[PDB]
């Protein structure tokens, strides 16, 4: 609704997140930025100790 | 005139059979889960979450 963009119409199972597919459609770099960082913000396995 | 012998038919028939109504009273039908009953177009019918 910011963008004026279309309701995303989004499936139940979808292989995809919401925000993947707004990743993908929106044009906004800090928009999209912040959403490619949500997508992928994941924890490190890493052994300490 | 009545004649015995020219007046005597050999009727035949089945001769024994079983004659049913509801053809569907056979059949025991289900649905699927509705939450995967799909549409015309193999997509789910409903798919908001």
């Amino acid at each position: 609704p910011a963008f004026g963009m279309q309701r995303m119409h989004y499936r139940n199972g979808d292989p995809q997140t919401p925000f993947q597919i707004a990743e993908q459609q929106i044009q906004n770099f800090q928009v999209a930025n912040w959403l490619h960082f949500v997508n992928n913000n994941q924890f490190r396995q890493v052994v300490i100790d | 005139q009545f004649d015995f012998r020219a007046s005597m038919h050999m009727l035949t028939s089945n001769l024994t059979f079983t004659v049913y109504s509801d053809l569907l009273a056979f059949v025991s039908a289900d649905t699927v889960e509705p939450i995967n009953a799909v549409a015309f177009d193999n997509m789910r019918i409903m798919n908001e979450l």
